[PDB]
RNA sequence: GGCGCGGCUGGGGGCCUAACCCUCGGAUGGGGGGACAGCGCUUGGC
RNA sequence: GGUUAUUCAGAUUAGGUAGUCGAAUGACCUACCU
RNA sequence: UGAAAUGCGCAGAUACCGGGAGGAACGCCGAUGGCGAAGGCAGCCACCUGGUCCACCCGUGACGCUGAGGCGCGAAAGCGUGGGGAGCAAACCGGAUUAGAUACCCGGGUAGUCCACGCCCUAAACGAUGCGCGCUAGGUCUCUGGGUCUCCUGGGGGCCGAAGCUA
C-alpha cells in the first residue's frame, strides 16, 4: 500500500495547523497521493479496468474538491493547484 | 454422530502443518469433510479449508484415496 | 506365464458392458472377461447376470494359474458394479479385500453433449 | 511494434519496417576484429546453382561469436545491441574484462549494461552460455550446438528457440524451433533464453524493390515457361498442372519426403 | 518488510553431505535478497499423501523470515532452480486463529 | 527331444573403439558419430 | 422359407395421410394432419 | 444404443501396470454463501491494486443529489495478426429412426473454444424494478463487524407478513 508513514508526511506537509487531518486542503493533496499512485499502477496494469473505476472516481472526488475550494476561497486555491502541481 | 469439533482440543486452524489435527476433517476418502461434519462456524470452515488445501501441497494431506471395503 | 497365490482382480463397469481382468502382484494380466466374452451383445452384455458369469469366468480361468488370493478394486459406476463382485465371492477364491477406484476429474476436461448435465 | 507508413503513394502504404528501437543507437559496426569482406551470387564452375538470388544493397560481414567457450568464466559486459544486414537477429557487441570484444547474437530481454559469462559454473540468467547437461531442464535456450565443440547451429534465426524436454544419459532432450525432438549432447554448449527481435516476421516488404534490395531476384513461375525449361511448361492459355507438380528438375514438389533413410543422424530424432 | 514463511522440500533420499551444499545454498540465497532469517523448525524427512517426484519421504524446512515484500516473488525462483529441491511454497504470515477455545 | 562347453555360427537387442566420417586455440592427440554411414563389386526395383 | 418392387383387398384410425400389417402379382434367393 | 448399425479390434484393440508429452478446467470446502456498477468472478502462492462495513466522534464545514452530450467498462458469438490445440464441438461426413429426417440418438470432425494484442458493443445485459435522500409493525435464519454479551447496535443476503399500494 502506501507508508502509513509517509501517509502522515503528506498529512503533515499539508495543514493549516497541528492534528488537522480533513481539511480539503489536506484530502485533495492526501487523495492526489493515491491517484498519482494507482495511475502509475495502471499504466504498466493496462488491462486492469476495474480499479481504474477507482481512479475515476478519486480524480472525481478531487475534482469536486478542488472545486469547493476554489469556489470558497480562490488565493489558497492557486497554492494548492500549484504546490501539489496539478491542472494540465 | 460426532463433530469433529468436540472432538479435539484447542488448535490453531490456520496453520498448515499439524497434520494429525487436520486428518481429522478428511473422511475416509480424502474429502475435506462437509460443515455439516465439523460444525465449525462460516468464518472458521474457511480459513480451514484455505489450509488444508494449503497442505495437501507440500505433500502432507493427501488428495484422495481408493475407496476401501464396500 | 507364471502362477501366483497372490493376485489382483479389476472390475470395468460399463453401462453397456462390464468386464474384468485379474492381475498379478505388479500389476500385469494374467486374464480377462467380459460380457461380450461370454457371449452377449450390445445391451445384453449391460446385464448384472453376464457380469456374474464374466467375473466367474474371469476368476474360473484365473484359478488355473494358481490363483487362490485376489485383492478386488472396481472402476465403473456401472449396472452389474456388485454383482461383478458378488461374483467373486460364489467363485471361490479369497478375496483381500474391495476398492473402488472409480476415477473421477477434480473438474478437468469439458465431457460430452450428453454427460453435460452439470450447472 | 512495428513502423508503419500512411499511404502517400501505393506500395508504401502496406509496407512496414522494423523498429531499431532495441539498437543502441550504434551505426558503426565494431570495425575491429569484427567486419570482414564479403561477397558472391552462384557457384565455383560460373554456373548458378541457386536460381533468383544477386544485386541488393552491400554488406559487411559480422563475425558472430559461436562457441563461446573460449573465454570460460571470463565475463563481459554487454556494450551495444547491433544491427546486423545478415542475419534475421540482432547482435551483441560485448566488451569481455579481458579487453577482449566478440559479437553475439542478442537474446530478447539482454540490456546493455547487463554482466554475461559462459561456462559450467555460470547462472541460469538470461545472455549466460553453458553446457546442456546443465540447464535446468524446461529451460528455454537457445543458439545451441549440436555436435560438441562445434559452434552453433540451432535456434539462431530471430526470435526463435528450442525447451529441455528432458535428459537421458549422455544426452539431453530438445524442442526444435521446427517442433522436431531430438537427443542432443550433453557437453553442447547453448546461451540462455530466446533470441532477440521477435518482433521479425511481421514486417512486409510492401513493394516489389525491397525483396530487391534483400537480394532476392525476381522468381518465374514454372507455369510460366516452355516444356524446355520446366515440367509445368504446357504454358497453353493460363494452365493446370499437367502432372504430379514438379521442380525444375522433375522432382514432385507436391509433397514427397527428402531425406535420406539410412542417415546416421537418425536415430537421434523423433519429431 | 512483512514476515513470510519460506517451506522447503528437498530429494528425501538425499544424503546429509548433498544436503548440506542445499542447504546453504538456500542459506546465501535467502540472503541474497536478504531474508534476515527469524526463526527455523528444520523437521527432518516425513512420509507424504502422495509421491513426490515418484518418493514417498520428503526433506521439510520452515525458514520464518522478514523481508523486502518485492523480491520476495523472486528468491523463489530462485528456490525452485535446484532440482534436489522438490517444492518450494512461501506464505505470508499471520497471527494464529484459534478454533475451539 | 531336453542340460553344460568351445570353434562355427545366422538372425535380433545392448555397449564398447581402434577402422571409416565430422570437428577441436595444428593433434604421434581431445571430443562427436561408429562398424552405421561413405566408397568398391554385385542384386532387384522406381 | 427369405429379399425387393408394385398393386388393391382388406386390416389398425372417428377419419385422412403415411406407415406399419396382411394378400395378390412380377422379379429374385408408431408419424403427421383435419 | 430404445434396440441397433457405422466405428475400433489378430497389422493385437478393450481391461491393467509403468514411463512420457500437452492443453484445458479447477473435484471435496460450496452454500437458501460471498464480492463487484454492470457484464461478471472459484485449486494454491506471492506480488500490484479498486471498492465496502464496523469502532473511536479526532479533523473540514453544505464541499451535496442527479446528470443531456462526452468518456470508460461491457457475457457469448463473431473479426484481424500471431500463437496454441487435450476434451468438447456449429459446418461437414457417416450409421440409425422416419413417408421424408438437411433433426432428435450413435460413430467421426473443422473453425471455435485457450493466450497476446487489437476490434465488435449485442442479449430474457432480468429483480424484465433509474439513482439519491426522509418517512411508515413485527416475526423468522443467515453472512459480516462492534459491545460483560440467555442480548442490544451497524452493514449485506433471504422467506413470511402491519398498515398502505395493486387490474
Ligand atoms: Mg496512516
Ligand atoms: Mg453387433
Ligand atoms: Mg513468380
Ligand atoms: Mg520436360
Ligand atoms: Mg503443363
Ligand atoms: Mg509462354
Ligand atoms: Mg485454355
Ligand atoms: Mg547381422
Ligand atoms: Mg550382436
Ligand atoms: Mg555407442
Ligand atoms: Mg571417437
Ligand atoms: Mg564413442
Ligand atoms: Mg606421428
Ligand atoms: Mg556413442
Ligand atoms: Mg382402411
Ligand atoms: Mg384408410
Ligand atoms: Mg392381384
Ligand atoms: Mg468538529
Ligand atoms: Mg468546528
Ligand atoms: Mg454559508
Ligand atoms: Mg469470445
Ligand atoms: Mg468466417
Ligand atoms: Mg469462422
Ligand atoms: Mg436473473
Ligand atoms: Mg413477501
Ligand atoms: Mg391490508
Ligand atoms: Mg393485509
Ligand atoms: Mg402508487
Amino acid at each position: 500500500p502506501i507508508t502509513k508513514e509517509e501517509k502522515q508526511k503528506v498529512i503533515q506537509e499539508f495543514a493549516r495547523f497541528p492534528g488537522d487531518t480533513g481539511s480539503t486542503e489536506v484530502q485533495v493533496a492526501l487523495l492526489t497521493l493515491r491517484i498519482n499512485r494507482l495511475s502509475e499502477h495502471l499504466k504498466v496494469h493496462k488491462k486492469d479496468h476495474h480499479s481504474h473505476r477507482g481512479l475515476l472516481m478519486m480524480v472525481g472526488q478531487r475534482r469536486r474538491l478542488l472545486r469547493y475550494l476554489q469556489r470558497e476561497d480562490p488565493e489558497r486555491y492557486r497554492a494548492l493547484i500549484e504546490k501539489l502541481g496539478i491542472r494540465g | 454422530k460426532a463433530k469433529v469439533k468436540a472432538t479435539l482440543g484447542e488448535f490453531d486452524l490456520r496453520d498448515y502443518r499439524n497434520v494429525e489435527v487436520l486428518k481429522r476433517f478428511l473422511s475416509e476418502t480424502g474429502k475435506i469433510l462437509p460443515r455439516r461434519r465439523t460444525g465449525l462456524s462460516a468464518k472458521e470452515q474457511r480459513i480451514l479449508a484455505k489450509t488444508i488445501k494449503r497442505a495437501r501441497i507440500l505433500g502432507l494431506l493427501p488428495f484422495t484415496e481408493k475407496l476401501v471395503r464396500k | 506365464k507364471r502362477q501366483v497365490a497372490s493376485g489382483r482382480a479389476y472390475i470395468h463397469a460399463s453401462y453397456n458392458n462390464t468386464i474384468v481382468t485379474i492381475t498379478d502382484p505388479d500389476g500385469n494380466p494374467i486374464t480377462w472377461s467380459s460380457g461380450g466374452v461370454i457371449g452377449y451383445k450390445g445391451s445384453r452384455k449391460g446385464t448384472p447376470y453376464a457380469a456374474q458369469l464374466a467375473a466367474l469366468d474371469a476368476a474360473k480361468k484365473a484359478m488355473a494359474y494358481g490363483m487362490q488370493s485376489v485383492d478386488v478394486i472396481v472402476r465403473g459406476t456401472g449396472a452389474g458394479r456388485e454383482q461383478a463382485i458378488r461374483a467373486l465371492q460364489a467363485s471361490g477364491l479369497q478375496v483381500k479385500s474391495i476398492v473402488d477406484d472409480t476415477p473421477v476429474p477434480h473438474n478437468g476436461c469439458r465431457p460430452k453433449k450428453k454427460f453435460r448435465k452439470a450447472s | 511494434a512495428v513502423k508503419k507508413f500512411k499511404p502517400y503513394t501505393p506500395s508504401r502504404r502496406f509496407m512496414t519496417v522494423a523498429d531499431f528501437s532495441e539498437i543502441t543507437k550504434t551505426e558503426p559496426e565494431k570495425s575491429l576484429v569484427k567486419p570482414l569482406k564479403k561477397t558472391g551470387g552462384r557457384n565455383n564452375q560460373g554456373r548458378i546453382t541457386v536460381r533468383f538470388r544477386g544485386g541488393g544493397h552491400k554488406r559487411l560481414y559480422r563475425i558472430i561469436d559461436f562457441k563461446r567457450w573460449d573465454k570460460v568464466g571470463i565475463p563481459a559486459k554487454v556494450a551495444a545491441i547491433e544491427y546486423d544486414p545478415n542475419r534475421s537477429a540482432r547482435i551483441a557487441l560485448l566488451h569481455y574484462v579481458d579487453g577482449e570484444k566478440r559479437y553475439i547474437i542478442a537474446p530478447d530481454g539482454l540490456q546493455v549494461g547487463q554482466q554475461v559469462v559462459a561456462g559450467p559454473d555460470a547462472p541460469i540468467q538470461v545472455g549466460n552460455a553453458l553446457p546442456l547437461r546443465f540447464i535446468p531442464v524446461g529451460t528455454v535456450v537457445h543458439a545451441v550446438e549440436l555436435e560438441p565443440k562445434k559452434g552453433a547451429k540451432l535456434a539462431r534465426a530471430a526470435g526463435t528457440s528450442a525447451q529441455i524436454q528432458g535428459r537421458e544419459g549422455d544426452y539431453v532432450i530438445l524442442r526444435l524451433p521446427s517442433g522436431e525432438l531430438r537427443k542432443v549432447h550433453g557437453e553442447c554448449y547453448a546461451t540462455v533464453g530466446a533470441v532477440g527481435n521477435a518482433d521479425h516476421k511481421n514486417i512486409v516488404l510492401g513493394k516489389a524493390g525491397r525483396s530487391r534490395w534483400l537480394g532476392r531476384r525476381p522468381h518465374v513461375r514454372g507455369a510460366a515457361m516452355n516444356p524446355v525449361d520446366h515440367p509445368h511448361g504446357g504454358g497453353e492459355g493460363r494452365a493446370p498442372r499437367g502432372r504430379p507438380p514438379a521442380s525444375p528438375w522433375g522432382w514432385q514438389t507436391k509433397g514427397l519426403k527428402t531425406r535420406k533413410r539410412r542417415k546416421p543422424s537418425s536415430r537421434f530424432i523423433i519429431a | 518488510m512483512r514476515r513470510y514463511e519460506v517451506n522447503i522440500v528437498l530429494n528425501p533420499n538425499l544424503d546429509q553431505s548433498q544436503l548440506a551444499l542445499e542447504k546453504e545454498i538456500i542459506q546465501r540465497a535467502l540472503e541474497n535478497y536478504g531474508a534476515r532469517v527469524e526463526k527455523v523448525e528444520e523437521l527432518g524427512l516425513r512420509r507424504l499423501a502422495y509421491p513426490i517426484a515418484k518418493d514417498p519421504q520428503g526433506y521439510f524446512l520452515w525458514y520464518q523470515v522478514e523481508m523486502p515484500e518485492d523480491r520476495v516473488n523472486d528468491l523463489a525462483r530462485e528456490l525452485r532452480i535446484r532440482d534436489n529441491v522438490r517444492r518450494v511454497m512461501v506464505v505470508k504470515s499471520q497471527e494464529p486463529f484459534l478454533a475451539n477455545a
